[PDB]
């Protein structure tokens, strides 16, 4: 259930998992090849996703139907490299003048 | 020995009836070097009418150890149809299920390159084999033809 500590979301899971597979090209000889598997062990190894031609994927959901998809599978990249990423920006001491 | 192990698998008739069977098959197809083995393995597979164990040797290599005994066999020969007989038949009765399997243990270029290499006729049994791969499961792989350089 691990998507759930990310922002994909339910509707993008499906093509999370099928990036997290075809990404480590794992095994795909019997359904007993679990896609949770391949999430966990992508989670721990980043690199994985970072070499794959998301934008002919985009195409691939474009022609089944689903519409432009190319910014979204970016932010499913994104999201597996690192979950919920905390995007606020790095706590910074006080300046000067806002000291002052 | 191979040939003992393999003619105790022929002694039911009915093929690969179990998953120890089929894995002993696979195990003998590892070792398997010979005509006749080979002819025999084949003919037993054609013989195994059991749906799960035909697709429990895919998954133990089966393509690829078809495509092995294949490649051995060279890019043309005439008593090589003996075995490419059996093994087209095998080919034909093995459910794939898949097309990327064919890409994975390379035994459709083989196919194509027999069928145009001039009695069973292994042209036609190559032509017979093409078609039922087209029906494969839908699949399609993020290709990772990608020339963005992994983000740093």
């Amino acid at each position: 259930e691990v998507l759930d500590g990310s922002r994909v979301h339910p509707e993008t899971y499906e093509w999370a998992r099928k990036m997290a597979v075809d990404a480590l090209e794992y095994d795909e000889s019997a359904e007993d090849a679990n896609p949770a598997g391949a999430l966990e062990e992508i989670l721990e190894n980043p690199e994985r996703l970072k070499d794959l031609d998301l934008d002919a994927f985009a195409e691939e959901l474009e022609r089944q139907g689903y519409g432009d998809k190319h910014i979204t599978l970016y932010d499913i990249r994104a999201e597996l490299s690192c979950r919920y990423k905390d995007l606020r920006t790095a706590y910074r001491s006080p300046n000067t003048e806002e000291i002052f | 020995s191979v040939d003992g192990e393999l003619e105790a698998l022929m002694e039911n008739g009915e093929g690969l009836s179990d998953k120890n069977q089929v894995l002993s098959l696979s195990r003998l197809m590892v070792r398997i070097e010979t005509l006749e083995q080979k002819l025999t393995c084949l003919e037993l597979i054609q013989n195994t009418h059991s749906q799960s164990c035909l697709k429990s040797f895919l998954e133990r290599h089966g393509l690829s150890l078809l495509w092995i005994w294949m490649a051995e066999l060279g890019d043309g020969r005439e008593s090589n149809q003996k075995l490419q007989e059996e093994i087209i038949k095998t080919l034909e009765h093995l459910p794939i299920p898949t097309k990327n399997m064919l890409e994975e243990s390379k035994v459709l270029p083989i196919i194509q390159r027999w069928s145009q290499t001039k009695t069973v006729d292994i042209s036609d049994l190559a032509t017979k084999l093409l078609d039922s791969w087209k029906d494969l499961k839908e699949v399609y792989r993020i290709p990772k033809k990608s020339q963005t350089e992994k983000e740093n």
